[PDB]
């Protein structure tokens, strides 16, 4: 859907790249927000239920602690922060990398500062009234 | 030489481009072209040239012509004047809309190209998903049409003030009186066509445009069964030619009483039909493109839903193999497939094509669509809106010249009132009475005033005129193969229409119309229905029937009043 | 030079991402050319001489064999193949 | 009224747009502006008006006028005709180059915008990093200029062609003779200025334009010392106004003998000066922009080299702190800093500005530079090239009218020879003798025909003309403040400039010029030197001196021939 043509085949190396990117995003979140130093690795990103649609569930754990699962909300926040940096890694455009719970929204477009239609109609109405007045005055002057 | 043809081009107007394609779309397309051809080849020519000859010979206004023929026949000109004034009120609103669009065509990015986001700022408005951006702009941004005709709202601010602006523009154009010219008319006649070539090229260069051509060309059988197509085509051709308004007669009276009027009539009709067909081609190309795009979007959405549900590999499920995959999936998982079935939709190219965009403002919601994928939208948008504005201004100038002339001879009132003051009063009164088309439900009133039972009294006016000509005063004592008509085309076979079959033609479809009116006994008007995004049918209220009945009566009962008005004097 | 503004700071996480991308490129080269499955890791890309100019030397070894060093020519070929895919990962345009 | 100004606007030509900015750049800019004005008020105005008055009063051709004044003054017209011929041969090549540029302006992407890659396909051509794309296109693609004048190559193909096609265009324009018109002149005069407004706008919207304006306005001291600037300015104004050609006189003859010739002269001189100044503004804005861009690139390269060498943080080393960082780094590590010191360059804005682009084709390599950064380059490129082509065509028409007139009276040959054959023969002869400018080193010959020993005899013609006027035939016996010429210019103090200072001024700068000519004993022509990308000075060969001496002598010894012819009558 995104590339149409020239799309690379999805092999194991792509999964490795995805896991590394997820670990990088988690590191960024834990460094720039909570001011802690956590060394995440690609082996701490568990994945399951791989499908030909390239659909799979995943979650993240502690560096070396199996019985420690990172709660989902912090992972959601990290993904929200680093989605822009993740998207261009695989040449996606946020329309082919939906996370089923994280919808993107940034920047309300508000372009018109002056309502150009109003001022344009104003100048036209001014010119038309001055024209009609000068014309009726000329007609009266011409008896 | 070429100056005669350039002058004669003026016959084009805002009925060939604005109104003809809407009617063509409304009645199936191909099923609408042949009745137009028949009505042109049997009705337009005889009546048009006979009128022109009457105007040339009488050398005076229609009222004086009626006095010459019969004192009983008085009042036809009054009815034509009332019909013209009724036309003018709702006519000027088209110029108002053109002004609105031209003024809004200066912003970047252009409107009707992107959709306002939802209040969540996470997606687009659901109305835009239902109805495309152009439809949303024309139905909610610029009209705010109420869900039903019965519901009404307060008068709006933009349409009223724009209508006022257009009315003062018309008044200025009347007052200046700088209509006489011989060199700019070349430019005014060449601009419409050269503008239309660009849009024709862009429409023909876009994918799927040929489907609109097959749709508008190929006639059908069921659509031809209805009789309303014939009356609608007759009304359309009468409105486009303008006969019965009393403006032609005038013109003809103006010109020197030695000219081959038949050549003028045929050269007018040919160019009118050719321009109408050309405009229909240009519009229907873009319409077919839009329909094809919507069909493709339907297919894409269905494919995406199926792929997401069944986790099929992307790209594997194509449009061609849709049926095979559907059957195989139904075989594989019959239970959940059957459960999901009601949620599944099915694309229908034909139903989509014949009903994609409908209503009065078709030409507004189609070309703007074409505008949204221009190389430089603003340029061609401005050119097209300016062409529409100038054509509307010329048409308004006409039907005004039509209305003013009978009131000009009223010396009894003009003795103490200058003509400028009377013209201004008339313009202000018509502007005030045209205010009824600027509320949240005024659009339905406008369609009533333009399409439903609108200008049907023109048919009875023409019928009265032709039966009056067919009497002993015509072709038996007066116009009896006289030399006065330049000695050429004297009493030729063309009489077999204008003295022969045409009168019957007038009642042949009238009887069908009145038969269907009583047989069905039901009338339906289109409503927007923003809740779904598609037009629906609703029933007219009783007072709508009452007002349309009195409207047609106002132009119907004129002659019987004149009969008694002459008989009372005849008694003494 | 490339981004001009909005340039992200170069911290250790960027180096980790770069090493992972290099390992991915090496895996792709060894799979699509020599038809071998070699499981490179981010610890198999040794880096040295880090500079404020974001300049450093690096090389690649066997998955778990310190005494084995991949020859430079094969690494150059792999980088030639995967430079386009590396570039957009850091929003660079082959000039930075 | 406006038609008078529209007709007088034919005073504009290629001496105002193509040649004036080149000379302005050649002599430092501002230091060239002020002498022009001094040479505009005191030199062009009086001589031009006096000529015009003489032509109006004489009522016949220049040759016949010279015979009427005295057999002693005969022959000057022959020198004027030869000068016009020599001007035409090298003048048509400008139209040839304009045709070449217009023909190549149809591709997409346009040339002179990107650079051809090296033979390795990995990088760009070294010539491009030496000289910019426009310079490379003008010096190698369309000229293939040899490194030196001594080097020679075969005659090229594309130039000879463009010259042939242009010459046949000129011949057709001669044969049609459709010079008489009164309606298109408005358009032909409006096109230049309206075209120039767009380029003025773009130049004002480009960064660094102010530096170019400051360079062109601010005068210098060193440039003003040389007299060659003065003599070149005098030649420029003479060529632009057209004194000494003998065409003005001929014009006068057709003109009605009732008009304020002083009014005509002032109205043409002011228009010419204003147009030249406006064109200089437009050109020098873009020139300053280009110089600023080159200076910025010079800074960027050095900054990048230093950053790479010393591994400094990116962005930290700016242009403002360049000197401080340079000194600090020199102090820190003197050894390797001194080692790589020869690789450092200093960006000098002033020396880059005074020498950024130079040569005859400046106007070609500047506007094209302003073209490659436009939204739609092809459009404005076509308009500019068409304006240049039409101006060159008009100027060539004037030159052809000048050259053809003396040969018309030759009844001895025209008795059996039609004028069309003579015109064609003259055209082909001029084209064949002008083939040398299409050969690989022909550009040097073109600069010779334009600058060195080119149109220098014009000042001698003006001097002998004003000497003849100053005799008894002026203000003493003939034209003695007569009331016949509308009673104006009768012994006014205006006579002073054409009886006083100006005849002294003709020889005032001549002695200064010839003083440096012998004192310096050196003369340099500019060459391309593709090995580096900058023009370098070389010495003229002996045969070049011989040919320019023969050329000036050919127009010099004409007067002694007439003196020898009339000596037999003088003695007896
Ligand atoms: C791994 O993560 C679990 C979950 O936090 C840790 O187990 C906790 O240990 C602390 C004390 O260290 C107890 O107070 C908690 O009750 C334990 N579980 C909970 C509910 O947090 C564990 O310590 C972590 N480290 C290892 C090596 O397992
Ligand atoms: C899509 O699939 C078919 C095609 O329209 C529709 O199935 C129809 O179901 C109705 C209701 O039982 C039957 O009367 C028709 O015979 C079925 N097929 C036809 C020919 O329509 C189904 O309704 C469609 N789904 C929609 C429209 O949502
Ligand atoms: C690790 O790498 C070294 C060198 O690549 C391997 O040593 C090879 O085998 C014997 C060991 O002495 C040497 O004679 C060879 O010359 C070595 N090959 C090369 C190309 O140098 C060593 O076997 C590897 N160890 C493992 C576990 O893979
Ligand atoms: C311009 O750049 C040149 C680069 O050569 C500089 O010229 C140097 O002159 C200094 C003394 O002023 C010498 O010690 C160097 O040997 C020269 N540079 C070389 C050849 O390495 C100079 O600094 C700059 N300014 C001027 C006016 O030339
Ligand atoms: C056809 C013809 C032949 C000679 S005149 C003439 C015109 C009548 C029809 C034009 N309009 C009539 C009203 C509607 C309008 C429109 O739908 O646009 C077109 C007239 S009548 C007065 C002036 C002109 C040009
Ligand atoms: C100034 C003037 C006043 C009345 S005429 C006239 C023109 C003379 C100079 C124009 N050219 C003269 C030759 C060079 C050329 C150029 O550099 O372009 C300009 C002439 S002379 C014959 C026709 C015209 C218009
Ligand atoms: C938008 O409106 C509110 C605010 O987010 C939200 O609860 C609701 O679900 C949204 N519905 C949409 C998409 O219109
Ligand atoms: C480019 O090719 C030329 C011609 O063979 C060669 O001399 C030069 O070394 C090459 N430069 C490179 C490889 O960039």
């Amino acid at each position: 859907s995104a590339l149409g043509d020239k799309a690379y085949e999805w092999n194991d190396n792509e999964m490795y790249l995805f896991r590394s990117s997820v670990a990088y995003a988690m590191r960024q979140y834990f460094l720039k927000v909570k001011n802690q130093m956590i060394l995440f690795g690609e082996e701490d990103v568990r994945v399951a239920n791989l499908k030909p649609r390239i659909s799979f569930n995943f979650f993240v754990t502690a560096p070396k602690n199996v019985s420690d699962i990172i709660p989902r909300t912090e992972v959601e926040k990290a993904i929200r922060m680093s989605r822009s940096r993740i998207n261009d890694a695989f040449r996606l455009n946020d329309n082919s990398l939906e996370f089923l719970g994280i919808q993107p929204t940034l920047g309300p477009p508000n372009q018109p500062p002056v309502s150009i239609w109003l001022i344009v109609f104003g100048v036209v109405m001014g010119v038309i009234v001055v024209g009609i007045v000068i014309l009726i005055f000329t007609g009266i002057r011409d008896r | 030489l070429q100056f005669v043809f350039a002058c004669t081009s003026y016959a084009v107007g805002l009925g060939n481009v604005w109104r003809f394609p809407y009617l063509c779309q409304m009645y199936g397309g191909g099923s609408f072209l042949v009745p137009y051809i028949i009505m042109l080849i049997v009705e337009g020519m005889p009546l048009l040239y006979l009128e022109l000859a009457v105007g040339q010979r009488m050398r005076q206004g229609s009222i004086g012509a009626w006095r010459t023929i019969s004192p009983y026949l008085s009042g036809v000109g009054v009815a034509s004047v009332v019909v013209s004034f009724f036309l003018s009120m709702y006519y000027n609103v088209i110029n108002a809309w053109a002004f609105w669009y031209l003024f809004h065509s200066f912003q970047d990015p252009l409107p009707w190209s992107v959709c306002p986001l939802n209040g969540n700022h996470t997606g687009y408005d659901e109305e835009c998903e239902k109805a495309s951006s152009t439809q949303y702009f024309w139905y909610r941004k610029t009209l705010n049409i109420s869900p039903s005709l019965q519901e009404n709202g307060g008068v709006q601010w933009e349409p009223a003030l724009c209508l006022l602006l257009a009315w003062l523009v018309v008044y200025l154009c009347i007052l200046r009186g700088t209509e006489s010219t011989g060199k700019v008319v070349y430019f005014t006649a060449s601009l419409p066509y050269c503008v239309l070539i660009i849009y024709l090229i862009r429409g023909l260069t876009l994918h799927g445009a040929t489907n609109g051509l097959m749709y508008m060309f190929t006639p059908k059988i069921e659509q031809l069964a209805n009789p309303k197509a014939w009356i609608n085509a007759a009304t359309q051709i009468f409105f486009s030619l303008g006969l019965g308004f009393g403006s032609l007669i005038a013109f003809a009276s103006y010109n020197e009483p030695s000219n081959n009027c038949q050549k003028h009539a045929i050269i007018v009709s040919l160019i009118n039909s050719f321009t109408s067909i050309f405009a229909s081609i240009v519009t229907f190309s873009i319409y077919g493109f839009k329909a094809t795009f919507n069909y493709e979007n339907c297919l894409k959405k269905v494919s995406l839903l199926l792929t997401n549900t069944f986790d099929l590999e992307d790209g594997f499920l194509t449009a061609s193999n849709l049926e095979q995959v559907k059957g195989y999936l139904a075989s594989a998982y019959p239970s959940k497939y059957s459960e999901m079935f009601p949620q599944i939709k099915n694309c229908s190219l034909e139903s989509e094509l014949d009903t994609a965009v409908q209503g009065t403002g078709l030409a507004f919601i189609v070309y703007t669509e074409a505008i949204k994928n221009m190389e430089v939208s603003q340029l061609w948008s401005v050119l097209y809106f300016f062409m529409l504005l100038m054509l509307g201004i010329g048409s308004m100038l006409g039907n005004t010249a039509a209305i003013l002339t009978p009131l000009t001879d009223s010396k009894i009132i003009s003795s103490h009132l200058p003509k400028e003051a009377i013209s201004g009063l008339v313009c202000l009164v018509n502007c005030a009475i045209g205010m009824v088309f600027t509320m949240e439900a005024g659009n339905y009133w406008f369609d009533i005033f333009n399409d439903y039972a609108a200008t049907l009294s023109l048919l009875l006016i023409v019928l009265v005129e032709t039966i009056a000509v067919c009497y002993v005063y015509g072709l038996r004592r007066f116009e009896s193969d006289l030399k006065a008509m330049t000695g050429r085309a004297v009493s030729w076979y063309w009489k077999v229409m204008w003295a022969g079959v045409s009168p019957l033609l007038i009642v042949s479809l009238f009887v069908f119309y009145l038969s269907d009116y009583i047989l069905t006994g039901t009338l339906k008007y289109q409503a927007w229905d923003a809740s779904q995004g598609q037009l629906v049918t609703k029933d007219y209220p009783a007072y709508a029937l009452a007002v349309i009945g009195l409207l047609v009566a106002s132009s119907t009962m004129c002659i019987p009043l004149a009969a008694l008005g002459t008989f009372v004097q005849r008694r003494l």
